[PDB]
Order: C-alpha cells, then structure tokens, then sequence
C-alpha cells in the first residue's frame, strides 16, 4: 500500500463540501434533457425582475391595498407621499419583493437598484412629483427642499404611465451586509440610505374626478448587482416536522 | 417607423384561422420566456403514432364568456387547456386524445373611459396551483369556459406573494393607458406532451391591484373579456371521447 | 476565487458521481425582463 | 421559436462614465410598465457616473451553488427495529422552500447519513451499531419486520455501515421518468378521480421509500437516523414567486391566509 | 413471446388458464376478453417473461407484442377486432367505442396468428412498473386497455365443436428498455432454507 | 412473385392511421373509376378559406354495428357520410364545417364456412336516390351508422335494374371464393366540395343475390360487418357543430 | 454453426415515420406462432407513426448491470465459537432466483462478510473481536474446534479481520472445474446411483466451506456473520424460464403444485 | 449517463480483483426470437 497521512478534518460532514461519491445505480442512463422555455442559470436573472413593494404597509391597509401608494389633491404645497429605507434585505415593504427574498437568502450585497413607479390615475388626472435617493450620513429628509439636494429624478404623468429612480450604488465598501441588526452585530453601520417621494406641483383633477389615486412600486436589482455568502432565509420556518 | 424609432405602437390586429382580432390601445406583446410555440422535436418526443396536427380549425381564437368588474371584485382566473376543453374543434380533438401539446394567444380587454381609473395585473401562470383549501374543490381547480372568482388573491390562491407574480409572463391593463393585454405562451412542462384533461399547464389571471373608480355618473358596468387561441397544437392517442 | 488550476479527474462510472459543476456564471435575463415582441429602447418612449 | 438571446456572463456589468443630457430625444426615465417589461434605464442615463471597471462575480447565485450543499430532508428514530420512510422532501422546510424557487429541475443527488443509538428517554448513547439502509423502490415489498428476508437486498440497492464510522454517503442520478423533476404540479395524480386528497401531487417525483433497520437487535436502545440531500449537477426552468406564508402540511402547499406579509410601521412617510 | 395467463377466473386451473374462449353467437358485436396492458402489475401479465423481468424494475418503456393464435379447426372461421385504447377513461364498454383507437382486424385463415401492436403512447419517456395507488398515487401511470371483440362471429360446419380456443402471446418491441433494478416482489421465504 | 405472375394474393392488409384491416380472402382490390382520393386543387377550388386537414384523426377506420344475414335478407346500405357523421373525429370535422371533401377506402366482412353458398353484391353507388316512396322518409334516405334495410332489391330502390349496379365501383362476397371486398373510393360529385350533413356522394350497398344455405346443421347465424376509413379528407367553413 | 448474427446496439431502435398502406401485397401483421418464431410485426407497418430518435439506453438489463451488486447468501451465529458453512447459494431466495434466469454462467465473485457480537438472548452488542474466516477446499481437514491446528491456515486462504473494522471482502475468481457455472443440472451427481437425493445437483458448483470462529474465546456471547455475494464480469448462456414457485429446499427445486399463477378476477372481458 | 473519461487502471495482478465490465450493450436477438431455418419477412405470409 501507498503510504499515506490522514488529517485533520477526516470523517467529518461538511454540508458544503463537493467530493465524488459512489452511485446508487453506476449504469442508470436519465430521460433526455427536453426542450423547455425558461431556463435560468443564475438567480441574478430573477432578482433582475421588478416586482410589488408592500410600501403601503400601515395599520389600515390589507391584503392588495398594502401595494398602493396613496396620492391625493393637496391644497398645500410641497408635501410628502412616502418614504421607505432602500435596503433590500432588512424587515419592511421590500422583504416580499423578489430582490428581497433572494437578498434575504444572502448576507451581504452590491450593486444599483431599479425603483420604478406607475400612476394609475385617470387619463385626465395630473401631476408632477419628485422621487429623491438620500445617501447616508443621516436621517431621511424632512422635507422637500432637503431631500432634492441628493439623487432624484422629476416625474411628469402622462402618456408613458411610468417612471424610473436608479438608485446608484453609492457605498464605501464594495459590499454590504444584508442586514442592519445592530445590538449584536451593529451592522447600522451598512444603512444605504433612504427614497423618498413628494408633490413637486400636485395631483389635479377635472370635476367630479376621484380626487385620490394610487401609484404602484416596483423594484429590481441593477445589471451591476450581485449577491456573498448563502444564508437560510428567516422567513422560512417549522415547530414539528410536518405531516 | 416604430421599429425605426425604437418603440411599440399602440395598435395592433391578431389573425389566427378564421379570426382576427384588434385593438387600438395596446402594450407591446409579450412573449413567454422569449419562446413562441413550437414543434415537438424528434428527439424530445416519446409517443411513437403520428400525431394529428388539426392546424386551424383548433388553432383559431375563441371567446369566453365576459366577467364584471365589480365593486368588490377580487380577481378571476380560467386554466388551460381546461377552459377550452369543451369549445370548437379544439375542445373535440382534446377530447378525443390522450396526448396534447400546444401553445397559447391570449387577449385580455378592458375599456372604460379617460373618465374612470383602475389597473388589473394579466398574468399567465405555468402550474398555478389553488391550494388555499385543505381539500380543493373541483370547482375551482378546473371551472371551465366560466373561470373562477379569486378568493385569496393577496397571497395569489396558492401561498405565495401576488406582488411577486410579476416574475411570470404578464402585462398590465392600467385604465389610463391600454385597455387590453396580449400574451403569447410556449407550451411548458417537464414532459413532451401531457394529458388535456389531467393537467393544466397555464392558469390566466386578471386581478385588479388599483380598484376600479371613476367620475360620479359614468358608465358603472364595465366588463373583462378573455379570448384564447390555441397555436402550434399537436395530438397523440387517439380513442373515443373522454373529458376529466 | 477559484483556482486556474486544480485536479478534474472523474473516479467513477456514472456522471452523478461527479462533484459539483463549475461554470456558475448567469446569462442575459431579457427572457424574464423584458419578454416583448417589439423592442423598446433606452432613448425612446415605450409607446407610441 | 426563440426570439431572444442569453448570451453568459462570468461578472456583473461595468459602469461607463458619462455626462449631461438636455434634450427632446433621449428620454431613459420614461417608462411603461403596462408593457411587462421591467425598466430598461441605466445608471449612466439617469445621473452622471464614473468609470468602474467592476470585476464581481456571479458564482454564488447560480444555481449550482444555490442549490449545492445538503439539507435536511429525513429524521426519525426505528420503532422495533426499523423505519419506514417515503421518499419525499416536504417533511423540512427549508430545502422545501429553495426547490420550490424552480418549476422544473434535472439534478443528481448525494445523500448523507447520519446516525446514532438513544435510549428510551432520548438521551444519545456512545454505541456502535451496524445499521442497513435499503431502497425499496415502487412495486418492491417492503420489510415488516427487522428480520424480513427483503433484507437480502439482491436487487435493492442498500447501503450497511456503523454508528461508528463517518456518515454514509451515497449519490443517486436524475431518476424521474419525466424530463425533469416538477415542484409545481396543477394537475390530478388520475385518470378517473377529482379528490382534493389527489390534487397538486406529481407521482413521479416519488421513487419509492427508504427503510432502515440495525442488523442485529438492540436491547432496549433505539436507532436515530437523519438523512440529509445535496442537489447535484442542477439545470432549472421557470423561475417561480418564492413561498410567502407558512407551511402546514407535508404533501400539500395549503396555507393560512393573511392581510400582510411585512410587519406595519406607523405611516408610509416614515422610514 | 411467452403466454399471458389471461383466463384467469375461478373455472379455469392450470394450462386452462392460458385459453381464451370463443364461441359461436348468437348476438352480434359480443366482447371476448379485456386487459390492461400494463407489463409490470398483479395479473395476466406478471407470469409471462416481459412480466417477471419488468418486475425485476421500477419503470419501462417501449412498445408491446400482443400476438394471438387461433387453435379452432380449419373449417373454423372468423373475424375478430382486437384494440388498444389508451390512457384517459375506462376500459371500452362496447365494440364501436372500442374501435375508435389503435386496433387490428384479424381474420382467422392459413396464417393462424395476428400481432397487435400496442405502440409507446405515453406522456413521459418512461412509466413506473406498478400502478400502487394507496401509497405512490402510480396509478398516475396506467397504460390503457387491450379489448377483443367479435368482428362478425365464429362460424361451424355441422357437428363441429361450437366452441374453440385462442393463445395469447405478449413480448417487448425493439425500443422497449427497463430502469431501476428491484427485488422480485414473487420471491420470498419465511426462514433460511435447508 | 403476384406482380411476377400476373395474379392478385388472397391476402391483404389495409393501414390507415391507428387501425389495420386484414383479410385472407380478398378478391384483389377495386379502385373506384381507377382513382384514389385526391386534394382539391387550387384551379378547382372557390371557397378561399384555409382548409383542414385532420390527417390520421379522421383518416383511419370506423367500424359500423354489424347486420345479420337473416333468411328473409333482402340487403342493406349505408350512405357516406351520413353514416360516420356522429362517429371519432372525422363526425366532428364534418358537423364544425359548412364544406367536406373526401375519399373512401370500404372494407366489407362476411366470413362463413366450405359448408355455406350464398353470393353478397357490395356496390359503392355514387348519388344513389331512395326513391322508391312518392315522399321518401329521412329515416331511410339517412339511416345513420346503422344503415338501412332494402325493401326494394331488385329495383335497387331507384327504379333500375340490380343486374346493372355492376355499372358502379363494386366486387361480390361469394362465400366459396371470398369472405370480403375492398373498395377505394374517390370523392365524387359536380362541385369541389359540399355539405356533408345534406348530401350523401356515395351509398354502400351490400345484397344477397344467392341466398344463403347451408349444410343441415351449421352455424345459422352470420353477420356481415362493415369498416370504413375516410381518406384525403379536407374541410371549409369553420363555425358551431351543425348536424342534418 | 451460427446462421444467426448478433450485432450489438447501445440504444434501443428508432421509430421512423411511416404512411398508410393498402395493397395485397405486404402483409405484416398476419403471423404463425406455430413456427416457434417471435412475430415480426413492426410498429411502423402496424399504425402511421412518426419520427422518434430514440436515446433510451440498454445499460441496466445487461448481464453486468443486473448481477453486479450483492446480495446475502449467508447468514449464522457461532456456536462454541465456530460455524462451518458449506459455500452454497440455495439457502436465500433473492440471489437464488436470478442466478436460475441462466443455465450457465462464468464470473467472478466479490465476498463482503458484516460481523457483529450478539449475546444469548440474540441482542447486539458494542463489543470489537477479532475473527477469522478460512475457506476449506474439499479435501482438506475441517477444524473441530475454535483452537484446532487447522487455524493455521498455512496453505487455506483466511481473512481474519475486527468487528470493529469495515465488513471483510475479498474478490474470487471463476473456480469451477468445468467451462461455467451450471444453475439447472438434468443428471446424477455420480456413476452407479439412482437415489433422488442425488439427482439435480452438479458437484462443481461446490467449491468448498466457509469456516468461522474469533481468533480467542468469547464470554458467554456469540459471534453474527452474514456473507453477501456480487457476481461480477458475467457471462452467461442459455436464458431459463423463472422461477414461478416458492422455494422449500436449500439443494432441490422441490415445490408445491398449483393450479395459478395469478390471483383470479371475476371476469375475463372486464380489466 | 456514464463519463465519458474517468480512471481504469488495475491496481491488481488476477484479473478477478478487476471492477465491473462498462460495456452493458445489447445484441440482435434473433437467436432467441426467430431461431428459424428459413427467413420469414415481415411483408410476407409466414408459410406458403
Ligand atoms: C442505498 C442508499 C440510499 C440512498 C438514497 C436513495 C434515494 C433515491 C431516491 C432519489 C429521489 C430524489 C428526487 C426527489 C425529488 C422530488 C422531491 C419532492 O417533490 O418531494
Ligand atoms: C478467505 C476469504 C473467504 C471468501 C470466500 C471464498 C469463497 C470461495 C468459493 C467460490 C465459489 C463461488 C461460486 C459458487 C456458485 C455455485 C452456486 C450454487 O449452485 O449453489
Ligand atoms: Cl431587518
Ligand atoms: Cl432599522
Ligand atoms: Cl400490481
Ligand atoms: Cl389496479
Ligand atoms: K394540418
Ligand atoms: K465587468
Ligand atoms: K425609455
Ligand atoms: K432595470
Ligand atoms: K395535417
Ligand atoms: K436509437
Ligand atoms: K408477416
Ligand atoms: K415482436
């Protein structure tokens, strides 16, 4: 026999390990692989898809209304219509979404975001509004003028129904964690910062018009988008073993 | 000069057999995972008989009946191939073999008025399955021509986020911009052919996220009609009629 | 990363002995993102 | 019949720098959602950017890494001597939940045994046993008993090791007799029948049971078993909306309706 | 080929169970005998050699030899319709539902024999060799039917015996294949044998 | 060695779709007016629909309820269409469709023993009129697959000579000889194409010009069967099923 | 002698597509099983069929694939801390019945021997023990004794090996004095004698014993053995109609006469 | 399937120690199916 060393690390099971084993069945030949639409090679394809944010998450909405954003005929200017942190991974409105859940199976992530908003007013109801990214430092803005000084685009309704706010990548790191649990890993530190939306004119309405109307958030990750480091997804649990 | 520009137009004429259909105020046409309906491939195929390719007498649009977009309306959706199963030609020759393969057109429509406002998500789902119920009723799981009314469409009858069905092939009919939805779908399985009144391997579904609203005193009926076109559809095992 | 360099050499019989694949890369996902007949493009209005 | 190309990556996309853009032309923001296409809009038409040459891989989320390190699918204990289990992953939930992320899959497996004696209280005892696992697929009679001559096993595959020895491990090819295996299933398992009981179950996804005995008696001891799965060699179609709400029962994805899936927050203008 | 124990009723023991009865009628259209064409399952087909090898499996796939032998004398005619009705309902209740799918048309003459071919109609590449329900839901799986009808009737010359026999042969085609080696569920013991 | 020597084999096997027909007592096969079944061409053709082609769905065999040769058998016929018109796929092609087109391959059985005598005429008559009545029945004009009895033999129902049916595609059952007749028929008719649900191109017709006898003792009791398989068959003018 | 070839495939046949036929010429599907010939009817020339590139592989049905794993083949527990086993395959019916699928067959053979200490009362215990198995050809002295001479095991291959240790296995090669191993033998096992105890069995098939003890004694416990056998590199001659009855004795093929196979349904047109 | 390169090296001097045979193919099976004298063609009446 070849003389040999055995080390450290001998018998033991990792769950990640990638070794060559024997086979049940040494000669058993498999169905031919068939042509079938959709196939996926890597799950940044599917983080790529914009998806719903439960944004409107307050004690009065349920179920389908939980993904309107609520706008309305100020008599007022310069008001605000929602605010929401942009990470994808932590607890909130974006933890149902795709990115989220797929973000949620990771712990740390790069890469730009797609928030893309569609009005679903009339035809004839107007209105211009401003959606703003505030890189971190410190607390969302408190109004308009202050959020405007950071990352934003104008949105005019009209013809085309929706509008994008590329949230661009903007971090010290490379990465960051997925999390922002701070009593015991004070992982606040990765706060990406906030988006925020507010009246630049306001909603306006002929006679006798719905004087309330709902914008609808979707979100996805950026071709620039990549997810580290694979993680049970919280969100998935079990007491017993199910029957 | 829309592919010159680089957009969609609006209009748009579906013709199929003896049918066509328009519309004025579309969204661009989707197209399941990028795949039209196809052949099955030699190589893909199992069942040995020549197959019956019925071209367009089944392969044509047929229109289900319309639904009404209630007040408290929470959604509607019909499977597929069920919900042909007893219509035209199509319906016979799925009938009359235990093999079907076949892919799908589908126009969904909606108008109502630059007066009225709401937004239906029209998605056409592979597998969709109606697991809210411990025990699911025959009713919902395969309803026919009819279609059935959404009881849960939150978590999209099935247990999962109806915010994240978008991830299936789907357009949406936004009031203010399109009143109809057209969908082109591939057949999908993990098998060459399958069993028409066994298995249904797509389940359309309209369901309205921005409820309906509109200027005191407009038109308060307004109607959601489906209309279906086999394409690319081949059979195999024939034998007398069986329906599920 | 990974190794430019490293033993591949299969042991057994049948290709489910093999360990893991290592491609891992990912692919345009226009077939989920944007699956429409016509193209719409970046500099354009979607409709017309 | 396909219209658009999938052409690989190995990392994510750079970022070119530009500049400003006033114009009737060009307009990126704009968008349509109604279409079912998700916003084209780049980074660089949106703000002014800088050059990155951005080299981050993709590696980690395809689905061979994904999906490429074991779960737990089986965890039992023998009763007189044996235990009975049928193959099937809906038991556990989280390798549940990870397949069901795909309608359809082709991929090998590597099963990982992992087993130990405890008494009657359940407390582990430092005691080496040989134990058999043998894989009695459909139509195969399965062992009553913890001396039944199926344990001959001439024609089942099984696998005989030691409460003493590193866990067994074996690895199985893609065994369905359908071209893939399917996590989503709107169908009936036949012909002739339309009981809830027989709704949204694919048959071929079952390829039978495990049972497992120890050679030999134990004397008032039990054997406690977990069996653990490794998708291999994974190729998947159809990407589908991920699990959002408990699972209740082992065969079926019945669930509690709820109002909400993320927790409330006092108004939607406050982060 | 090998013969299916296809009479297998109470009345008939041994070599008489591998005989199927026909007679002269006196109705027209009459069944003679049904089967499900399954290879591997509890019945006529699980004594045949295509039987005991397909139950040495878990699946199969491939097309199916039904051969039959007409035994009657040689002034004994007739003409039967032997179908295949695949998956999806029950077995055929009469000869014109039966006829709607794959069948054949034998006319008994000098040529003793006819072959029905039951050809690979499944949905997947491969089915399971047991239809077990309670357990496995396999009856997913079933093949379908094998009926045989009078075509027209058998016909006697005077004093002839009014009834005569056929044997029925199955076999697998060339692309018939097996996967999934198992333990033959017919062979077993209590003790060790001495 | 048959096309060697110049004479027709006995035997004979008839494969169309999932069904095969074999005889080993044919007398050759006739082909009606020398013609097998053909597409309607493009310089004959008006209706400017796409047509359908069902292929091995409606082109197979279909084998009709047996008749008995009674003592007192006067003949039997069925008329084409007509007698498929309810029966697999081809009955629902005809009933969807205003227009049909099509070809016949007719097999008819009649097996009996060396002990019997008895001759059976099959004759496939194209426009073949019962017009024996001054206002014939719908029952007897379209008997259906069950076919009708000859009340009026020897006037073949017409008002001409039996003797002269010979004119038509046919062949005899002569039980010494023969226990079947094959014919392969064309469509025949003034126009490209036609109703199938109001005119009948062709009629079978299958008459015992020698009665039947036996010797004392044998089997009395012998049925006669016939199996028919539509061939090259194309339809025009989709709409809702529509029978006579 | 051979006028009929046997060209080798690795897939099973195509299917080609095929038309309608109606002449008197070709006649497939009439067929005379009188003939002793299988029938020749093709599916293409019995219905219209399509195009099928077939690539279902034939790998599991050869001889190799369906004999080359183990099975038991014995199974004791010493007694005064020796067992003698005369190496027959007849006392477990699973490898038993394939082996009788042929008449004659060469191969070698892998021999896995699993051993454990079990007390009085026949439970296991975690007890490790060195043991010896030496095989004995036929005419050399079998030991009386756990301490016989005969233990040397000078010229007699022995594997002495632990409980404690992986199962023993060791690979023997094919040891008959004739060309095959014979699994039906139609004659007497000598000249001069017509008793039936004699007759069905082929002395060449017996190649010796097994004998087994712990190298030192045992206190009050015994020692379990199971032998487990995989024929490998097979080839084999003849294919036999199987077994279709149960087994009662170890060294004939005595059985129980019956009047079915099958169980019995109530009628023969209804499936 | 099986690999199509994987180790085959004999670490062993009889032949007996070798692992499995890979070849597993099948053969014509006329010698068991139609062991006849005279051919029998599939278009043809089996005896004339
Ligand atoms: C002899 C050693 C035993 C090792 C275990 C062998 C297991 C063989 C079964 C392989 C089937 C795995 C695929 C199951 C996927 C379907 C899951 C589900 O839907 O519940
Ligand atoms: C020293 C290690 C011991 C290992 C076991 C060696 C066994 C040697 C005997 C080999 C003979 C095997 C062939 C028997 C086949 C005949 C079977 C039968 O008819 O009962
Ligand atoms: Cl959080
Ligand atoms: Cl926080
Ligand atoms: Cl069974
Ligand atoms: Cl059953
Ligand atoms: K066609
Ligand atoms: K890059
Ligand atoms: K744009
Ligand atoms: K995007
Ligand atoms: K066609
Ligand atoms: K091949
Ligand atoms: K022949
Ligand atoms: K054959």
């Amino acid at each position: 026999g070849i003389p040999t060393l055995y080390t450290p690390g001998s018998g033991q099971f990792l769950t990640t390990d990638d070794f060559q084993t024997p086979c049940m069945l040494p000669k058993f030949q498999p169905t031919p692989v068939i042509d079938i639409p959709g196939e996926v090679k890597n799950f940044l394809e599917v983080v790529q898809v914009e998806s719903l944010v439960e944004i409107n998450n307050v004690e009065s909405a349920e179920g389908v209304a939980r993904y309107r954003i609520p706008l309305n005929v100020q008599d007022a200017m310069d008001g605000q219509i929602m605010a929401l942190r942009v990470d994808p991974g932590i607890d909130g409105p974006m933890q149902s979404t795709l990115l989220g859940v797929f973000t949620r199976y990771y712990a740390q992530w790069s890469g730009s975001l797609d928030f893309t908003f569609m009005f679903c007013g009339t035809f004839m109801t107007t209105g211009k509004v401003i959606i703003a990214y505030t890189p971190p430092g410190g607390d969302q803005p408190t109004n308009r003028r202050q959020a405007m000084l950071g990352t934003h685009v104008v949105w005019d309704f009209g013809l085309q129904s929706s509008i994008t706010l590329v949230v661009p990548w903007i971090s010290s790191g490379h990465f960051r964690g997925t999390t922002l649990e701070n009593t015991i890993y004070k992982y606040r530190y990765y706060e990406a910062g906030y988006i925020t939306m507010w009246y630049q004119t306001n909603m306006v309405v002929p006679p006798n018009f719905p004087t309330t109307a709902s914008i609808l958030m979707f979100v996805a990750a950026q071709p620039n988008f990549s997810l580290r480091i694979l993680k049970d997804r919280p969100d998935i649990s079990q007491e017993g073993a199910l029957q | 000069s829309a592919e010159a520009c680089g957009y969609s137009d609006r209009v748009a004429q579906l013709t199929l057999g003896n049918s066509t259909i328009t519309t004025q105020e579309a969204a661009n046409i989707v197209v399941g995972y990028g795949r039209w309906p196809t052949s099955l491939r030699d190589t893909d195929a199992t069942a040995v008989d020549k197959p019956t390719q019925p071209g367009v007498s089944a392969e044509r649009f047929y229109t289900l009946p319309s639904v009404q977009w209630t007040n408290s309306f929470k959604g509607h959706y019909w499977k597929l191939p069920d919900a042909l199963s007893e219509l035209g030609l199509f319906g016979q020759n799925l009938q009359f073999h235990y093999l079907y393969r076949g892919g799908w057109v589908i126009h969904v429509q909606c108008n109502a008025t630059k007066f009225h406002q709401g937004t239906l998500l029209v998605v056409a789902t592979p597998e969709h399955k109606i697991q809210s119920a411990e025990s699911p009723a025959f009713a919902r799981t395969n309803p026919g021509e009819q279609g059935a009314a959404y009881q849960f469409p939150f978590t999209f009858e099935d247990g999962t986020a109806l915010g994240n069905a978008l991830i299936y092939p789907h357009q949406w009919v936004n009031l203010r911009t399109n009143n109809s939805a057209t969908l082109v779908l591939p057949y999908v399985n993990a098998l060459p052919m399958d069993s028409g009144i066994r298995h249904n391997n797509w389940t359309l579904s309209v369901i309205p996220i921005v409820p309906l609203e509109y200027a005191a005193g407009a038109t308060t009926y307004v109607p959601i009609t489906v209309t279906i076109a086999p394409m690319c559809t081949e059979y195999n095992g024939l034998r007398a009629a069986v329906t599920q | 990363g990974s190794n430019i360099h490293y033993t591949n050499i299969n042991y057994y019989e049948n290709a489910a002995s093999n360990s893991l694949n290592k491609q891992d890369f990912t692919q345009d996902p226009e077939k989920f993102t944007r699956p429409v007949v016509d193209v719409m493009k970046e500099a354009a209005v979607p409709l017309k | 019949g396909q219209v658009i190309k999938s052409a690989v990556r190995s990392t994510v996309e750079n970022t070119v720098q530009s500049t400003h853009s006033i114009t009737t032309e060009a307009t990126p923001a704009l968008q349509a959602a109604e279409t079912g296409a998700t916003s084209n809009a780049s980074d660089e038409s949106m703000i002014e950017t800088r050059n990155v040459v951005n080299t981050h891989g993709v590696a980690e989320t395809s689905l061979e890494a994904f999906y490429g390190r074991a779960g737990l699918v089986a965890m039992f204990s023998t009763d007189g001597g044996i235990y009975r289990w049928y193959i099937n992953f809906g038991e556990y939930v989280q390798l549940r939940a990870k397949l069901e992320l795909l309608t359809y899959a082709r991929f090998d497996m590597e099963f990982t045994i992992v087993a130990q004696v405890v008494n009657a209280q359940s407390k582990v005892q430092d005691f080496n046993v040989d134990y058999q696992v043998m894989f009695v697929p459909p139509g195969a009679s399965v062992p009553e008993n913890q001396d039944s001559y199926q344990w001959q096993s001439s024609c089942n595959p099984s696998v005989i090791s030691n409460t003493g020895l590193p866990p067994a491990r074996v690895s199985v090819p893609f065994m369905s007799s359908a071209n893939a295996y399917s996590f989503s299933y709107d169908g009936y398992t036949q012909f002739g029948d339309t009981s809830g009981s027989s709704y949204g179950i694919v048959p071929s996804n079952y390829l039978g049971m495990l049972v497992v005995r120890t050679c030999e008696d134990l004397d008032g001891t039990r054997l406690r078993v977990r069996v653990y799965a490794k998708p291999k060699h994974v190729k998947g179609w159809i990407p589908r909306s991920p699990r959002m709400t408990p699972y209740k029962s082992r065969y079926t994805g019945v669930y509690t309706d709820t109002t909400k899936f993320c927790a409330n927050r006092a108004r939607i203008t406050t982060a």
